[PDB]
Parts: C-alpha cells; structure tokens; sequence
C-alpha cells in the first residue's frame, strides 16, 4: 500500500497522477515551529497533507501536566498560492487566509514513486521501467524566522513542485496572522554542467524573468 | 512480506507482536542523541528507534585529528518514557530501568501508516485498511537549549496509545543518570471544532484532566 | 515492486550495486547543504544522498521579491570523501584537486525491502530469519561541521552503515569553490555497548590511531528473500 | 559622572541613595527578543532601565524601505515581582503588578558589585562603601536556547532578592505577559573550599535549602 | 580628562567631526558585528571597537588547537555601517575598491566626563539630564540580525544605541570572499514610539512604507556632564 | 579616583603584576564564558567579572519555576583562560586537583584613570594615544568559539581584547562532572594584519602553520591615561 502526495500550489484540490486512486484532500503543511525550533513534514509524505488548517495546529505541554494552546509565540508554515498580497503589506487574519492555502491529495499507489533530478535546464528522464507522473522543479530547503526551517528528501516526490515559486510559503502565527517576509528563503536545485562540475562556480544573481535559468529540473516516477 | 512495524509500550515491558507478524528483536525506545548541543532524531515509526542495547552514552564522536571521544564531553540521549512517578533527584544506574520505554520490531505484510483527525473523534481507516492500534497525535519535542525533533504524521510514530504531558527522559551520558527537567516540552496537534478551516485560534490554558480531550486522535491502519 | 537503495564507495570508483540489485546511475555522495547558516542532511540510505553532479555549491536561494542568488552569500554543501589525505600546506583544496577528495555512489533497484542491523558490539551483527546480507560496516549516526550544524542517519536505513570508516568521512565545500577539512568537523559513531554496562554509568574513553574501531559499532544491511 | 541603577524587583520605584539626585524611573528591562535573537541589557546599566513599558517596545525594517511594528512572533523580557504566579497569561492593565520598577541616580563615583562564591556576604574592597546586599545573578534562558547574563563587576549582577523566576515574558504581538515552565535563572554557587574547587558533586533543592548555596554579593562605591 | 571614550558614526564617506567638548584621538572605518563559526560577535557602536583604523572584508583570522591558523579561508563573515550609497541596478555582490563608497566613517573622541544616551520613546527630542549638555541627536537604534538569525545590538545607555541618521539598512554585509551585500534578511531593529496612555494596551499592528518609517521610531540624545 | 578598574591576565598559573601606577584589589582565576542550558555567557576579560576568586568547573547553578534548583546535574560548561602547560600524551580529561596548573590567574587593580587598547592591524606596536601612557603589550583578540560552536569575545575598547601572549588554544573547557580538556571545535578569533594599499580588495587567503601564526596577528597595547 504505497502513498503518492500532491500539492497543487492553488485552493483547488489537485488530482491523483494517472495510476493512482485518491484517499482524503487537506491543505499544504510545510512546516512547523515551536519553541524556537523548526520540525517538518515532507512533502511527497502524507503527513504534509492535514486535513483540517489552523495557523496553530499544535499546542505544547510541559512537566506540571500544563499544556498551552496558541498562548505563547510559535509559528506554522504552509505552502502558499498565487493569490497576490495584499498592497500594504499587512498580516491576513481571519477567513482572508483561505485563498492563500494550498490543497493537497494523498493517492494510493500500486508501486513505489520517485523523484529523479537532472541538475540542468531539460527534463531529466525517467529511470528505465518507470513511469512518469508529474515533472516539476528542484525544492531542496527554506528558512523563514529566525532563520530556521526544514527541506526534503531528493528521492521523495516532495522535492519536486510543480510550479515555480519565488515565495512558495506563507509564515503563519498562533496570533491568528499570516504574511510573507523578507527573510523566507527558497533553496533550489542549481542548474551545473557537466564540464564545469569541479570548477569554480560563476557567481548569479537572476532578476525576475531569468530565475528558472538556473534553477534544476525534476521529475516524479511511478514503476 | 517485508515491511517493518515498530511499537512503543510507554512501559518497562516489551509489547507483543500482532498474530502473524514475526518479532526481529526488542529493544528501548530512543527518542534522539544530543551531540555537541545538536540533536539528530530517529522516527518512531522506523526500527531505528528501537535500539536493542540500551546506554546513557549509546554513541562516541570523532574529529580529523584521528582521535576518537567516548562519554568523555558533555552529550546527551534521550529515550520515551513509562508512566513511572517523577523522581524528587537524577535517577542512577539500576533505577533508570522502569523509566525507559521498551519497543519491538515486527514484520509486516504491507506498509503500515498513520491518519491524523484534528478532531476528538477517531479517525477510521481508508477503504481496505486495518487498524492495529488507537492513539493521540505526537507532533514534536523540545527539551535542552533549543534541541529537540519532531514525528513524521503519516508515520506511525506519531501515534502514541497513551498521552503523557512528559513522554520521554533526558539521559545525561557522562553522569550516568536520567531526569525530568522543567524545559522539556511535548507538542501534538489540536481538535478543531469546524470542519476544515479554523480562522483565529483562541488562547486557552489546560490543567490536569481537561487535556486529552482537546488533543487530536490517531490510528494506525495497514493495508 | 521499485524498492531503492543507495550504497556508497567512500572511494573515487563507482560503487557495484550489491547481490540481487539493478543499477540504475551514477553520481557523487551528497551528506548535507547548509544555506542561510542552517543545515538540511540527505539519508545516506535513499537516493537524494547521490547526486549525478557534483558542484561546490549545487544550489541556489530565492527571495520573495522575485531575485535568486546563486554562489552570493556564503552557504555550504558536504559531501562523503576519499582516503586521501589534506595537503602538506593545510591550504583549502580548489578546482580539478577537489576531484580525488569525493566520494561517489550508486542508486539501485532492488526487488525486496532494505534495511541496516547494529550488533552494538565489535562483532559483526547477524540478517535477521528470511533476510539476506548486501554489505558490512560501521555505525554512522550523525555529524557535526560548521557551526555546530550538521544532520543524521537513521539507523535502519543503509546510511547508518559506513562500509569504511574514517575519523573524517566528509569534506566541507564552500561557494567559492573551496573546499577542505576542518578542526570542528565532528563524526558520531554508535559505541561498543556491553550488556553488563547497559544501566551502569559508562566508563570515559579516549581512543588514538590505531584504537579507534575498538569502540565501533558494527553494521550489517539486509534484504528480505 | 557615574550612573547608579537599582531594580526594586516591586511594582514600586526604588529610592536614590542620599546626595545622589534622580534623573529618571522607569520598568526593569531585561531583554528583546527579535527575530528568536536575544538582545540584552545588562541591569547595572542605564539601558535596563526603560521609562515607558509595552508589552513591544521596538519594532524592525529590512532594506525595502519597510518597517514593522507588533507585526511578527517578537518577545520582550522584564524584570519579575513576587505577584503570585498567574494561572493564565495576564493581559492588559493586570500586567502592572508583575512588572519590576527601576531607577537611574547621578553617582559621584563607580560603583562595582563583588562577589564572595560562598555563603557569607562579601566585605567592600578598602577605600569603598557599601550600597546594597544581594544574590548573583549570572545568566538566564527562556524561550529555545535564547538569553543573556549579567556582567559580575557590574552592580546588576547583585539582586537584593532571590527568586528562581526573576523576570517575566511579554508576548509583544498579542499583548500579553505569562511565566513558563523553561524559564532558568543561573546563580554562581558556594564553593565550602577556599579557592578551588575540584570535583562538584551534583545536587538537587527544594524550596527552603536553596538560598544557602547561593553566592552573595555587595554593590560598593569607591570613596572620594 | 579622566580618560573617558565617546565614537560617532558619520554613516558616510566622511569622517564624522567631534562633538563639541571632546578632541580627536584617530578616525577609521564603522565595525558593526564580525561573524566567525557562524556566531556573531559585534562591537557596541559607542565604544572604540567599533571604530577600527583599517577596513577588510575580512578583518579576523582564527586558530584550531593543533597551532593552524586560518585567514579568509571558511565561509565567514564581516558588517560595517553603511553610507547612503544606493545599491547597484543588478543586486549583484559589490567586489574590491567598489565597496569604499559604501563602508561609514568613524572618529574615537576623548571626553573630560561620562558620555549617556537618553531615550524618548517618542516622535520628540529626549531632553538631557539637568547639568549635562548635548553632543547630537538621532534615533533609537537597539539590535539587528542578518545572517543566519545571528547578530549583536547597542546597550541603551551607550552612544552608539544613538544613530544620527535613520537608515532603512544601516548596515553592509561583506564575507571573507572578499564580497559586499545588501540581504533580504538583514533585519534592523528600532526602539518604537509609544505613548503613556498605550502603555499597558495591547499594540496595534503597524506596517510603514517610504515616508512613514521614522513615524514609529524613538528619537535619542547623547549627553556629557559639565 | 573615582573608582576605575583594570583587569591583567597572566596566562600562568603566577598572580599577574599590577601595571605601573595602579593598586592590587584582589587575584582570582581567570574565566572566559559560561555555558547553561546551552546558551553562552561571556565576561569580558577587561572588566573584574573575568576574575573570579574561586575556581570551579561548575561555579553555578539554575532554577526553575517549580522552587526547585540544580547545581552541576545536568550537561553546562564552564570555560577559563588557558596556561602554556601542555596537554597530556593520552589527551584524555583532566580532573580533580589536575586542574589547577592548567588555569590561568588574574588581578584586578585599582586604576587612577580610564583604561583603554588600540589595535593596528599591523605587526607593529600601535602607541600609546596622546596623553596616554603604556601599561601593557599583546594580541589583538575578537571571539572564540568551543561546544556547540557557542561562545562569546571581547570589546576591542577593553583591555581584554589584549592578550600578552598568543596562544593558539587560548581557553580550555571545563565540564560540571568535574573534567577538563582541549577539544579540537575550540576556535580562537585574532584580529588580521590588513595592509592600507590592500584595503579595499580581495583578501589573499591563508594558512599559516607553526612559526608563521603571529605574521598575521594584529598587535595591540593597553594604554592608561595621565594625571
Ligand atoms: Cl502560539
Ligand atoms: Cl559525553
Ligand atoms: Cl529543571
Ligand atoms: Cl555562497
Ligand atoms: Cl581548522
Ligand atoms: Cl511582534
Ligand atoms: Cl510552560
Ligand atoms: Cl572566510
Ligand atoms: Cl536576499
Ligand atoms: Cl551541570
Ligand atoms: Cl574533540
């Protein structure tokens, strides 16, 4: 009984590739902080896909049998949408958040998936006997607040989005508010040839319109 | 056959092996090691938190100078814990025994996961899974300085039968002893009362009794 | 049904895919990256551990004001290395010198599940009934580099299994294309566990070349026939 | 112009000592906490002592030419009272009874703290007077691995009173103040030997048989 | 003169002039923080160490146990106070003597007595305590973190929690690459207005545009007795 | 005297010498940092706090919310300044009264004025400003780092800043189970040698093995003001 999770990066909830029969749908989870320090979910597990969303999905109890729930300063990531932010600049509460949550599938698979990365602008192919599901881009890891955060495994489909994005998260409070920042950092697969691999590498800095130049490929298969 | 199924008894015996699923060894329940004030965490959904031969020091560290550390610096481990009283000072040598929390591997059929419900009802199992046992949702931990982990949600680590505000011990390497710090903090994941979206989380504070039932339900199913 | 295991030379060859297994490629063994002073480690055991190109910075890290910066600030990745030694300057190694310092690996299909045994002893451990042995090693559990940051192994997967060890294992890369060993570059080994010293508080020990092992935790991975 | 700073460790200001004339009062800052990185003011100093509490008194901007204030997960520590220990984080005005109050006098010399690592209060160096006897106070931890200490020639490493929580978190964005169960406060202890100690033999204490293992200190101004 | 020590930062190419009462001891360049094993360890703006005579992207070496010691040889980093000087039309990292139009003057006066700053915690000048006269007025700069979450800050008692000019980004960071930036986390951190009344009431979420940053930000002064 | 203090580090195991002009207070062992519950906490090596009368490899305890205190219980840190005393052959932890000649002494001595360094990023003696007379010479020190890569430094204003001897392994860690030893994540940070026609360039980067460790070492002097 092997699991395939997606995440289709809009509100609308994504369809299993083709092969694959669906469980549940839920919302995006990237992940969490609590006191100060960052646990994740991957994304190609199902554990990263909650069926209900909070901006605070956890409490924490301490040795007095006390247990606090969004009472102190703790954080919870998830995977956001194209829905702009808002002009000023101010943190979304309320129900103004659900349009910037991205929705989830876990799907029951007859095989075990992979994800395969080309380190180059072209699609890197399929292992021999292996089909293909998605294609996508290179997620190797993020840093929000604080400067902490999580990544994924290269082999787990989760290092393989979909779609493209500059910010792919969202930074959601216990406080009930969630915003970008200018610290949220995306960590990306960098595009290396082959004749170059042992050489000093050439510093870029991409403007918008040259930033998958550089960015790896990937692609997630099913035998 | 083939999968390997890990259960943790949160007691100072060894659980027992589903009917038809073989036992490969038992062991005590690791958590994870705190070296040089950094913790690396072993899944108690996977055999690596079942370590068969239990240690205060179950690990030495080396540098490039050729030189090799054991109990000789200030690391740490930390196992899962039994329901045994707080101790007024440090337990020592043959006293730490009823604290740790024994563990089993078995073989498995199919591969076993666990469904998070965020709800106080108990999650079912998908179409063609079975329930092997009913829990509450272990998210992560917190212990010294900023050090801790987490469970992967679609692992069946993050399943725990019993709730515990304290659900492991600190086992200081050197000293040989084991103890309750204030600072220790076990995180899992809340009910919520709507259906799948909860806009501000409203602050609350649980004393002894009130908890369980504001902590989100668990099982573990295989296919 | 697409079971994965990754194995690693330690060596500049090519690592063969063990008994009963089918290579898939190539690449060199990736440890962990650290990007904005934070680290994010790859199992030793899964594929994302092998990487078919090797670069001292193989990433790159975007912001949300649409601007990517590759090789700009100063981030690091750490790769499994060879039994070749650090130069007589001590001088960070750079360009084609990197070569002979990484360690490279394999991907395989195997047809069965995978997975590492520790005997907790000098002895090598037993496969598990109706389990078949693939490789022996040591007990590789975490490491610490730069900023006491680094990541782990799980110890039933075949990262934990080492087949040589090394009092440095990795190597540090930086995105200037540097790339040396460092005095702070830490490797945890399961310890030699005696079942009388199980609950006894354990004896201080400091081990020098040629003592090293004698604490060492032995490794044996598995496939189920 | 040497500048003398007390914390009554009350909801009440402290008084100045004789001669020296105050120039400001204000609430016992220990800590900000931007970005999960402490900044810390050290209490003999005048920084500690901030006029005007909130539960964020700063905020923070980034080179986009965008700041931000109460917009974030920040934190902000303060000085302890012995109010009883809330049940449930104190909001709005119910915070003014658990903050501690300090003052900022105009000493005519430096004034040091000096501590004696044993259970008897240390006698002022020749040729300075004594100001305050107290406990000290080294170093403390809240939330994750974040901090700060206390400087040990500096007089806020001497508080007149021993508390194991000498100070209070202040959840800036949400308004509201609350004791924690991993808050530490570090003491320097008293070694019995008389200059070195060899092999600590570990020890745990209850309430009641704490305060002798604490170190004592003196706050002393050179005479002129 | 019994010694004491005051360091003005011009935040430009210029060297900062001594405040009226002190004289010159040497000038040099604004040494905000270093960051070695990636931990920072930074310099209290009014003091002299933040006030170094020579300028490197790269002003530290370290030394391991085995007496090996390496400079500009890991991933480390350096961060000055930083001019007016408009970031290149690239983002691109600033390389060699393009970076001297960036890095802020410094100057280390001697003064007869005590050098303090005050705080108003308003939009309004804090007054200096009776008997002491003021050097310069500015605004109430408290910490910053940039790499890593990692960073120091200013004691508020201390001069250099005063900075004459408010700056969105007051600071450069360079690497021992020999390298010079402006990041998207460097974050600086501003004592904020607040009034009497507001004291104990829950603050109220704010978020400043160009033009309305200095609206939140505390102003300061730094006084000298006689 | 308006009650101005200056702090001398020896680096022996001898009492260090008061600086021409100035009055013995009190000697002590010289302490660098702490370590509790995993956070760092450094005394400045200018100021008296760095010296302290007696020695332990746990000298405090910490509390928590329940009135319950634990003194050398847990895994905390304790790191002094170092001697030229050499590490053992086996290179194993140090412990009880082995100990002692491997701590450095201090004093604290009562100054007439203000205390000061200026450092020249050269391999030259940076003198004395005007009007300041010399107390004494060293090396530039910045920060250090040891477990966890935790640490702390030195205010380049303050004399601590100053060692008289270079030391490649400046501090040794002390544990609270009573054990000391150098371990090879202890960093000492120096200030460089920064030439004025390579100022605003690329660093040359270096490493430097034994006999070439002080070419790169900035040099610096504690100057003490004149009456
Ligand atoms: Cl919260
Ligand atoms: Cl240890
Ligand atoms: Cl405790
Ligand atoms: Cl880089
Ligand atoms: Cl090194
Ligand atoms: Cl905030
Ligand atoms: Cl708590
Ligand atoms: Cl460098
Ligand atoms: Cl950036
Ligand atoms: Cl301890
Ligand atoms: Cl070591």
């Amino acid at each position: 009984g092997f699991l395939v999770t997606r995440h289709s990066q809009t509100i609308d909830d994504p369809q299993c590739p083709s092969g694959t029969k669906i469980l549940y749908h839920g919302y995006s989870l990237l992940y969490v902080q609590g006191n100060e320090r960052a646990h994740g979910q991957d994304l190609g597990t199902a554990g990263s896909c909650l069926r209900k969303f909070s901006t605070m999905p956890f409490l924490f109890c301490n040795i007095n049998n006390v247990c606090n729930f969004a009472s102190r300063n703790d954080y919870s990531y998830w995977l956001s949408t194209p829905e702009p932010m808002p002009m000023s600049m101010a943190p979304i509460t309320g129900e103004n958040i659900r349009p910037f949550i991205s929705r989830c599938a876990v799907c029951e698979a007859p095989a075990m998936v992979m994800a395969v990365h080309s380190q180059t602008i072209q699609i890197p192919p399929c292992p021999s006997g292996w089909s293909s599901l998605w294609i996508g881009y290179s997620f190797v890891m993020h840093t929000s607040a604080g400067a902490e955060g999580s990544g994924q495994a290269l082999a787990s489909p989760g290092s393989c989005l979909e779609e493209f994005r500059s910010a792919p998260f969202i930074e959601c409070h216990g406080r009930g508010t969630c915003n970008y920042y200018a610290n949220a950092y995306s960590f990306w697969l960098a595009t290396i040839e082959r004749s170059e691999m042992f050489k000093k590498p050439t510093p870029s800095t991409l403007k918008a319109g040259e930033l998958r130049t550089h960015v790896s490929r990937c692609q997630v298969c099913m035998r | 056959i083939g999968y390997l199924l890990v259960k943790h008894s949160q007691t100072d015996q060894e659980p027992m092996c589903p009917v038809g699923m073989n036992k490969l060894w038992s062991g005590y329940s690791l958590l994870y090691f705190e070296g040089q004030e950094k913790a690396h965490n072993q899944d108690l959904g996977l055999a690596g938190s079942c370590l068969a031969r239990f240690s205060t020091m179950p690990f030495l560290y080396c540098n490039p100078g050729d030189v090799c550390y054991y109990a000789s610096r200030n690391d740490k481990s930390y196992w899962l814990s039994t329901t045994a009283p707080l101790p007024m000072m440090p337990v020592a040598e043959d006293e730490i025994k009823p604290y740790i929390s024994r563990c089993s591997v078995c073989e498995a059929p199919a591969i076993a996961i666990a469904v998070h419900s965020q709800d106080v009802s108990i999650p079912h199992c998908p179409a063609g899974w079975r329930s092997l046992w009913i829990g509450y949702s272990f998210l992560m931990h917190t212990a010294a300085g900023d050090e801790g982990g987490g469970q992967s949600l679609v692992s069946p680590g993050s399943c725990l039968e019993d709730f515990r505000a304290t659900p492991f011990i600190e086992c200081n390497g050197g000293r040989g002893t084991c103890h309750y710090y204030a600072n220790k903090y076990s995180f899992w994941l809340t009910t919520i009362p709507e259906q799948s979206f909860q806009g501000s989380p409203s602050a609350d504070t649980l004393k002894a009794g009130l908890i369980r039932t504001h902590i989100s339900r668990c099982q573990v199913c295989m296919k």
